[PDB]
């Protein structure tokens, strides 16, 4: 497992950590999720191309399509939250509590 | 064994299909008939047991307990007939259903060839009693009393399930016959010590052992009369029966394991007897007397000698009957006064002479006057403890003296002296209450004629 | 990880009091740091400085507990000349509990700590002696 | 929404779960999870209000993060072995990542924080669906790879879930949060036996699903979401309160009720593997769940709370719609202990 | 009269107890053997139980692959 | 403070009802005299007449399944045999030592 | 009657158990509902699993 | 009057029916534990000329 | 145990063809009667919930509940018996095929076994 | 859990994409075709535990 895979895994870990921080701005949360899926796409594509496994050339396309659909769903949810409160601030979602 | 179980089950549809004004009569008649059927079980052999099937057996340790359990239900119905007069028919039927389910669970518990079935029924008895206590209870502390009663028992008995499944995984069986025939000694090990504790604590907490007896005064004071009767008569003896059944696999670990519990019981009988001297409530006094008697039964079971076992069985039966009668007398006073305080209603012998006679006989039986079976068990256990160690005689004598003291204190405070002037609603005692006391007391004096029927398998 | 566990366990019970105390201090410090991390994450009290003060307090308390437990247990095992005895762990464990009570400055927590830490330490020693497993492998 | 659209969305959720259950390719399992997540959001947001929107966005964030972690675990497994089949995981790091993703999907501790708030935000029907059906796919995936799980991590999160549910249920007055904490505790019970026997996991899942269906259907019948609102149920429909009390006693694990079956069998199986301490702690902790069940029963049926004058109109009307299988669910969650040896059917 | 109309002889209970004891002993021995068999099967994997799936070899393609060295 | 000082609409606590007032010879079983009398009769009969008497007589005349007189006769015949033959009554060993194979110590 | 039974025996098992369970319930259930802290704890938890169980 | 008191007194028959059914079930369950009938070493007996089973 | 991976097992068969070699459960089986009792209880609860005369509201509905419960219980009992038969068969086959792991214990009599005696005093 | 619908009906919904040595288009071989083929043939019908050992 060479250094390029380690760099991409580090990028995925950085994106996950940035998602789990939540300074503010749920839009940044969606951006971190999309960075994670982009890292997944890159690293899976490298694995598939390196080993000449012909039939998994489909899989990155499927992953991209599904993750972009999830992105659209999250964008719609963010828009509804913003229309409810006037902003996409994370701290405004405190109505439900443990 | 099904010739007893099936009629008890059929008691439910009969109760639920009865007329609105014929539930009590039918329930009492059929409960008395069921009790008559139970009498056949007493015939017992000096050999192994009455092994009816793979699921149920009977023994001369289980037979008196089964007879007492079957006999108690008509008395509980008679006692409950009064205070449930203004209750809807559905709720009265539900109360009778709870009593019948409790009897069925106890009956299946006492036969129980296999230990997990015993545990399942021994825990199934917990639900109807809890519903009775927390539903048909007069005061607002019934909820806290039910919580205490539930959680003490469950905390005690949860490790017992783990111990039992471990024992079956290792040995391979939990049938009592195989357990008895294939018994093996327990090595003095920490794991064996904790297995002993897990096997013993579940039955100790329900005796109740001194220091773990807190739930009993709450549950007994806050329960309705039928609940108090069953708790004092049968539910306390489940722990003793379980200890007698389970101490077969705890040897030779029991010789030194028993000391903490022996000391606790020997000092706690004195403690609770002394507590009985300063009590303002009849029910609390009777409950603490029950605690003292059950502590002495714990001593008997821990000594683990034939005389100990015979005395423990006799004392269990006698205490059940006596405590039930005392609770019934207290309830008769309470339904007139609505106070449950000793010092309020005084000099009741002048107003109710026959009930005063019942009080005197009940106090004499609790005092362990010879040749009652109470003293038979007391004396057998005292002799066994003396053989165990000659120094126990001091504590036993102190307990006897204090027991006589508070029994006669309870009699004198309520029956003698001058009547309270401002209390004028003390009506003559009904035939129902007198018959209840008579049916409590006559079996004791009949059983003292045939003590071998209640002396257990080691007779 | 399990490195701290190995460093503590490799030392014999009745020898090297200082090594056992140091290993116990390290384990306590790690536990306190983890608890402080959870406390900071779930509850940001007011600021960075007060948070680092909370972290330092928790870590020092846990490290002191561990150090006292290890030192007392090892000295008891050495002096009593009876190793592999749960009583030594009982005594050391609630010496640590009493130090917790002193640190929090209230007697009731100190007594409760002696009870519930001496029993816990004795149980751990008993499990080591008898081979009890907390996380059993799937045998069957 | 339109009933046609609602039926199509429910069918899509169920078809995603079935796609997870029947596929042997990791990509297809991921696709099933994505389809289930996609169709789940409108069901939660069916009754539009700010609370439902907040619950839906919290659920979406949690599930999207879990799906990303699961995809990463699949890719790492493929990297260290050119395999797509759901079998032995083949890698220590990949297994850890996958276990955390599935725990986040299930709501196991320490990933439990979203369950109570999502349950409180959504209605009772969405809560029923979320707490019953949304556990099948992750548990099936965990069962398929049970031979790869590290027992330490699984047992740690299981015990944590049991403790967290027991402690968090004590503090709640809202019924939906109580049900959520009960679900967390039951999940913790379910996942503590995966390293040893998956049949016990499936049996516990079936029993818990039946009990939860009975409880949620009873709560929907008597439209109460708070303790005090449920305290008014005796003045109109006491039979519902009595059945609810029996079901609550069953959910607390009290024998001889049905709820005693899973704990009994799990304890016995765990003892077969020379594990003693953990079952004892687990039962001790389930005592807390039983305690708050008893508090609910006290407030509901064993005592009579004060009522209001306007209940006299409610006395005159009957429920327009009757829920089928409510009677069957109550009986199955109450009286199936004698049929215990039927678990050999590999349920 | 009571023994005639209500009860039976000792041999009946004696032999019923013998049969019950035989059944229980057989069950206990079977339980021990079953636990031991489970342990052996899970430890070795050579038994019918605890068989975990492997890749089916019917999925492999055996044809020239545009390259002589596969 | 115009509050009514009433917490809620509650029925007054009813006064306890005497069974003797509306019906002397009340027997304390039921408020309906006929059901009351029949309850008294069935309780008294089925308890005292049936159980307390017939079951007591049944228990008194239970056959000896505990085998007491059988043991008496066995002991009597054994003591007759042993006194006559000079055997010393009871023997200290319950089992004959010929059939026990003790383990040799060789210490 | 008082000192032992009504006070100390009551303090030992039941009152102590109730107090400890109530305090733990308060600690566990006192969460403000902010996903900031929740996912920070998730990050902390994820790191611990990677470095402590392997 | 018959056909009227039955509608109120039909319930009385139930406990008694249960008893006879329980006796029948006890005998039926007894029938399944005959593996050692007349095979115990203590009560090993030769059958009577008109005896098929020592006990039922 | 885990029989999921057992050889020659069909993926979605409730009762395999080899299960038909076992005696079927009787129609008077106590477990079948308990299933019928469960169906009767379900019918009574259905009557009670809908606010109908519990005992005698719908006889056809109660009959349907009882019949469905009995039917499903019969099939469930068949499958359970088959599974336990498989368990015993595999156990005996494995014991037969591995003699070295299950040796015959040398039978020993109590007269020549020395067990420690612990007096009760 | 796992319901083997494909094996019951012989559908082959996703088995074509599981391994490198399974009928690639235009007979294009995987880089490690021979090694995976040998490993699969070794472990067929043996079970996971024995295959691993
Ligand atoms: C001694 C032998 C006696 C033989 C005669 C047979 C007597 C039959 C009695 C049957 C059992 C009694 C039932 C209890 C409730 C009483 C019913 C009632 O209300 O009476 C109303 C009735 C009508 O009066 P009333 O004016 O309408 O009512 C106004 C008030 O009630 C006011 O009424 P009161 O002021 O008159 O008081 C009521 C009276 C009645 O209430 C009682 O307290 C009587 C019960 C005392 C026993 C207390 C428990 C202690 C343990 C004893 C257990 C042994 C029982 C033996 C078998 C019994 C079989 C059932 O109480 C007393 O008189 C004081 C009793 C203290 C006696 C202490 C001595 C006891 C130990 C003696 C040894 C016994 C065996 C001897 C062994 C050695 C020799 C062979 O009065 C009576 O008939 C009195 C009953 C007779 C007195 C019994 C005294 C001794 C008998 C004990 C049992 C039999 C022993 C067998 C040996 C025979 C040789
Ligand atoms: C050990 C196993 C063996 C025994 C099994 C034990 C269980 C057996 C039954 C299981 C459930 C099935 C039936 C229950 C349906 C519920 C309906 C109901 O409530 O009863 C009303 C109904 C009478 O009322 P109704 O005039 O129709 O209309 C009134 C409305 O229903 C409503 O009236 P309302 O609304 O005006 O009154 C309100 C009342 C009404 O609310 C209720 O009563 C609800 C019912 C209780 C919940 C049931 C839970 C489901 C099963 C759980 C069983 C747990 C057992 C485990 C042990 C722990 C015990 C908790 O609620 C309250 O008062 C609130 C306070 C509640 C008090 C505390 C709650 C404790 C409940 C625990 C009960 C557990 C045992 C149930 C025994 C049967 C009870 C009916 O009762 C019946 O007539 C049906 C009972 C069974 C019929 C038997 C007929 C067959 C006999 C003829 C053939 C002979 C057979 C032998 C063949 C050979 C002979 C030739
Ligand atoms: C609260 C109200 C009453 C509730 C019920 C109380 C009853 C429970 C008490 C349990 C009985 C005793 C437990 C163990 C007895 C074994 C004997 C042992 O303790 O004595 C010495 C043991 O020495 C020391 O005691 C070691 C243990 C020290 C740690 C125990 C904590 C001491 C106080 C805890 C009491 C807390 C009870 C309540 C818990 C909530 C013997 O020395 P040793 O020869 O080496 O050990 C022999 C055993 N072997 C052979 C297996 C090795
Ligand atoms: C609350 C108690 C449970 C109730 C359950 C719901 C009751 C209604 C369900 C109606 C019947 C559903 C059965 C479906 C019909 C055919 C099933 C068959 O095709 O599938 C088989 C499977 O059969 C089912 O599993 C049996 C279901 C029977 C459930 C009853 C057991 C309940 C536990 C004991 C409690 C007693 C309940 C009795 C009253 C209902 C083959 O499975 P297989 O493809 O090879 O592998 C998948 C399973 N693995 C992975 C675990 C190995
Ligand atoms: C002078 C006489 C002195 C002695 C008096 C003795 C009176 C005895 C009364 C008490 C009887 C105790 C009940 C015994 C029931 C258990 C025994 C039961 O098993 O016997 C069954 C029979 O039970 C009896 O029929 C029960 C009789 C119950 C009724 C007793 C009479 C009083 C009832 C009053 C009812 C109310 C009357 C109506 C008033 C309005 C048949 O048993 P079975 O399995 O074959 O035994 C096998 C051995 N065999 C071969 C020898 C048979
Ligand atoms: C009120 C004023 C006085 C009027 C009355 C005057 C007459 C006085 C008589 C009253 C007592 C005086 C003593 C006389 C005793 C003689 C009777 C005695 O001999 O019979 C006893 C027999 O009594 C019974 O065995 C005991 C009674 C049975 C008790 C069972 C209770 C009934 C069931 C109720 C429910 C159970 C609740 C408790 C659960 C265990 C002992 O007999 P035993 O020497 O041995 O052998 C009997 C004969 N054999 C040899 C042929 C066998
Ligand atoms: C590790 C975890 C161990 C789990 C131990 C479980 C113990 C079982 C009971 C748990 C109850 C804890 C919750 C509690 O009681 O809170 C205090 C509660 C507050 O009242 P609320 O009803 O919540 O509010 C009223 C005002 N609106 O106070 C009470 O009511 C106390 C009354 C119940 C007392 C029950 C006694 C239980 C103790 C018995 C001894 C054994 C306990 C179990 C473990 C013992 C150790 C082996
Ligand atoms: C009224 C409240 C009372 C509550 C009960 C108090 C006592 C509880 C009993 C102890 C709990 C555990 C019971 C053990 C279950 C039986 C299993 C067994 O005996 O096997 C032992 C298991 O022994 C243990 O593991 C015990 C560990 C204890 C952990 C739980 C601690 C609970 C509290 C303990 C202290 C309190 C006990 C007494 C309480 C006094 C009353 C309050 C050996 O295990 P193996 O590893 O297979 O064999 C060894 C050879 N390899």
């Amino acid at each position: 497992m060479p250094l390029v895979y380690m760099n991409i895994i580090m990028a995925f870990a950085i994106a996950l950590a940035g998602l789990l921080m939540y300074r503010s701005h749920l839009m940044s949360s969606l951006l971190c999720l999309e960075g994670m899926m982009l890292s997944l796409f890159i690293m899976s594509t490298l694995i598939i191309l390196n080993t000449h496994f012909t039939l998994a050339n489909m899989m990155p396309i499927i992953l991209l399509v599904f993750a972009a659909c999830e992105a659209a769903l999250g964008l719609s949810l963010l828009v509804m939250v913003s229309n409810t409160y006037g902003t996409d601030y994370v701290q405004n979602l405190n109505l439900l509590q443990c | 064994m099904l010739k007893i179980i099936i009629p008890t089950t059929m008691l439910l549809p009969m109760t639920w299909m009865s007329k609105h004004n014929m539930i009590w009569i039918n329930a009492t008649v059929h409960s008395l008939l069921i009790s008559l059927i139970s009498l056949s079980l007493l015939n017992q052999l000096g050999e192994n047991s009455l092994n009816f099937s793979l699921t149920f057996f009977s023994d001369s340790l289980s037979a008196p307990l089964l007879v007492l359990t079957t006999w108690l239900l008509p008395l509980m119905l008679m006692a409950s007939q009064s205070h449930l007069s203004k209750e809807t028919t559905t709720r009265k039927k539900l109360y009778i259903t709870m009593l019948i389910l409790l009897q069925l669970f106890l009956i299946m518990t006492f036969t129980a060839t296999e230990l997990i079935l015993f545990y399942i029924l021994f825990e199934a008895t917990l639900v109807p009693t809890l519903i009775i206590i927390t539903r048909w209870g007069n005061q607002t502390e019934r909820l806290n009393a039910g919580l205490y009663f539930l959680f003490y028992t469950l905390a005690g008995s949860l490790p017992l399930l783990v111990a039992l499944v471990y024992i079956q995984n290792t040995t391979g069986s939990l049938n009592f016959l195989i357990i008895h025939y294939w018994s093996h000694p327990l090595s003095n090990s920490w794991s064996n010590i904790f297995m002993w504790l897990a096997c013993i604590m579940a039955f100790m907490v329900k005796m109740p052992l001194y220091g773990l007896h807190l739930w009993l005064p709450k549950a007994h004071v806050e329960a309705p009369i039928a609940g108090s009767m069953v708790l004092a008569a049968v539910l306390l003896k489940l722990g003793g029966y379980g200890m007698m059944r389970i101490t077969t696999i705890l040897n030779p670990l029991t010789n030194y394991m028993a000391y903490p519990f022996l000391m606790l019981s020997m000092w706690g009988m004195i403690m609770t007897s002394s507590i009985c001297l300063r009590q303002t409530d009849l029910k609390s006094l009777i409950a603490y007397s029950s605690v003292s008697h059950m502590a002495l039964v714990i001593v008997a079971i821990m000594i683990q000698t034939p005389w100990s076992f015979m005395g423990a069985t006799a004392l269990m039966i006698a205490h059940g009957l006596t405590s039930s009668m005392l609770f019934c007398l207290a309830n008769t006073n309470y339904e007139r006064v609505h106070s449950r305080t000793m010092i309020l209603a005084r000099g009741l012998q002048t107003l109710l002479p026959l009930m005063a006679t019942w009080w005197l006989v009940a106090s004499l039986t609790n005092l362990a006057l010879p040749p009652s079976i109470n003293l038979i068990g007391e004396l057998f256990i005292i002799t066994a403890s003396f053989s165990w160690s000659n120094i126990t005689i001091i504590l036993m004598g102190m307990n006897m003296m204090i027991t006589a003291l508070y029994s006669l204190y309870m009699l004198i405070t309520t029956q003698r002296g001058k009547y309270t002037h401002h209390i004028n609603n003390i009506k003559p005692s009904f035939t129902r209450e007198n018959a209840l006391m008579a049916l409590h007391i006559l079996p004791l004096l009949l059983l003292t004629l045939n003590p071998k029927m209640i002396l257990g398998p080691l007779y | 990880a399990k490195t701290l566990l190995h460093k503590y366990s490799d030392i014999p019970e009745g020898t090297e009091c200082h090594r056992k105390a140091y290993a116990s201090t390290s384990i306590g410090g790690a536990t306190g740091l983890i608890v402080s991390a959870y406390s900071i994450a779930l509850k940001p009290p007011a600021s960075f400085l007060e948070g680092v003060a909370r972290t330092g307090r928790y870590t020092f308390t846990s490290a002191a507990i561990g150090a006292i437990f290890g030192l007392t247990s090892c000295i008891s095992a050495q002096v009593r000349e009876k190793p592999d005895d749960p009583l030594n762990y009982f005594i050391g464990g609630c010496a640590g509990g009493l130090t917790l009570g002193a640190r929090t400055r209230s007697y009731g927590i100190g007594a409760a700590a002696c009870a519930y830490m001496g029993l816990t330490a004795a149980l751990v020693k008993m499990g080591q002696l008898e081979g009890w497993q907390v996380f059993a492998e799937p045998k069957v | 929404m339109n009933p046609i659209i609602y039926t199509t969305l429910i069918m899509t959720v169920m078809s995603g779960t079935m796609l997870v259950m029947i596929s042997s390719h990791w990509l297809l399992i991921w696709i099933g999870f994505e389809m289930n997540l996609l169709a789940m959001i409108p069901v939660l947001m069916k009754n539009f209000n700010p609370r439902a929107t907040e619950a839906a966005t919290k659920y979406f964030l949690t599930q999207a993060t879990a799906s990303m972690m699961l995809m990463m675990a699949i890719i790492i497994n493929l990297l260290y072995s050119g395999q797509w089949t759901i079998t032995k995981m083949f890698n220590p790091v990949a297994m850890t990542m996958m276990t955390m993703a599935l725990a986040m999907k299930l709501g196991l501790s320490p990933f439990h924080f979203w369950v109570p708030e999502v349950t409180q935000g959504i209605s009772l029907q969405a809560g029923l669906l979320l707490l019953t059906w949304q556990k099948l796919a992750p548990l099936s995936v965990l069962c398929q790879i049970s031979q790869s799980i590290n027992p330490n991590l699984m047992l740690t999160m299981a015990m944590l879930s049991i403790l967290i549910g027991g402690w968090g249920g004590l503090n709640q007055t809202q019924l939906r949060k109580i049900m959520a904490y009960s679900s967390i505790a039951h999940m913790g019970w379910m996942t503590a036996v995966l390293p040893y026997n998956t049949t016990m996991t499936i049996l516990n899942l079936l029993i818990y699903i039946t009990m939860t269906l009975a409880m949620f259907m009873l709560l929907i019948h008597s439209s109460a979401t708070t303790t005090l609102s449920l305290s008014h149920t005796w003045n109109k429909m006491p039979v519902i309160t009595s059945l609810m009390m029996v079901t609550l006693l069953s959910m607390g694990g009290l024998p001889p009720l049905s709820g005693f079956m899973p704990k009994w069998m799990i304890i016995q199986e765990m003892t077969k593997n020379e594990s003693i301490i953990m079952p004892t702690l687990m039962a001790m902790t389930a005592l807390l769940n039983l305690y708050f069940y008893m508090r609910l029963a006290y407030s509901s049926s064993l005592t009579m709370f004060p009522s209001t004058n306007n209940m006299k109109m409610k006395w005159q009307f009957e429920h327009t719609k009757q829920m089928k299988l409510l009677p069957t669910m109550i009986v199955l969650s109450t009286l199936v202990l004698p049929m215990t040896p039927a678990l050999s059917s590999l349920n | 009269w009571i023994a005639r109309t209500f009860y039976d002889g000792p041999e009946k209970n004696y032999e019923k107890t013998m049969a019950i004891l035989q059944i229980e002993a057989e069950k206990a021995e079977l339980r021990l053997k079953e636990l031991e068999v489970r342990r052996l099967m899970r430890a070795r994997g050579d038994g019918p139980w605890y068989q975990y799936p492997t890749i089916d070899k019917a999925l492999i393609d055996h044809s020239p692959k545009t390259t002589p060295d596969n | 403070p115009p509050e009514p000082t009433i917490r809620l609409q509650e029925d007054p606590d009813p006064e306890d009802e005497n069974l003797y007032e509306k019906n002397p010879d009340s027997h304390g079983y039921d408020k309906d005299p006929i059901v009351d009398l029949w309850n008294m009769r069935v309780v008294f009969f089925f308890g005292f007449s049936i159980v307390l008497v017939l079951g007591s007589t049944f228990v008194a005349y239970l056959p000896d399944y505990r085998m007491q007189e059988w043991a008496r006769r066995e002991a009597e015949r054994l003591v007759k045999y042993r006194e006559a033959n000079g055997l010393p009554l009871m023997e200290s060993n319950c089992f004959d030592p010929n059939k026990i194979q003790l383990p040799e110590d060789e210490d | 009657s008082s000192l032992l039974d009504l006070i100390w025996l009551e303090t030992i098992l039941p009152k102590t158990t109730s107090f400890i369970q109530m305090k733990m319930s308060i600690m566990v259930s006192n969460q403000k509902g902010l996903i900031k802290l929740y996912f920070l704890s998730f990050l902390i938890t994820i790191m611990i699993s990677m470095t402590l169980f392997n | 009057n018959v056909l009227q008191i039955v509608r109120d007194h039909w319930v009385h028959i139930l406990v008694p029916v249960g008893f006879v059914f329980g006796c029948y079930l006890d005998r039926r369950s007894d029938e399944k534990l005959t593996a050692f009938r007349n095979k115990s070493l203590l009560f090993k007996r030769e059958l009577r000329p008109n005896e098929e089973v020592t006990w039922k | 145990t885990m029989m999921s991976g057992r050889p020659g097992r069909v993926p979605l068969q409730f009762l395999p063809n080899e299960a038909r070699s076992l005696p079927p459960p009787k129609l008077t089986d106590p477990r079948l009667v308990y299933m019928g009792f469960l169906g009767y209880c379900s019918g009574l609860i259905d009557n009670a919930i809908r606010r109908r005369p519990v005992v005698s509201a719908g006889l056809h509905r109660q009959l349907l509940y009882v019949t469905s419960f009995v039917f499903f219980g019969y099939y469930l009992l068949k499958r359970q018996d088959y599974m336990y038969a498989l368990r015993d068969h595999d156990m005996f086959a494995y014991v037969k095929s591995h003699p070295e792991d299950f040796p015959e214990k040398d039978k020993k009599t109590y007269g020549e076994i020395l067990e420690e005696f612990h007096p009760v005093r | 859990p796992f319901f083997d619908v494909q094996k019951r009906l012989g559908l082959d919904l996703d088995r074509w994409m599981t391994i490198q040595s399974a009928e690639q288009p235009h007979k294009i071989p995987g880089r490690c075709h021979a090694f995976e083929k040998e490993w699969i043939e070794c472990a067929h019908g043996i079970g996971g535990i024995r295959a691993e050992k």
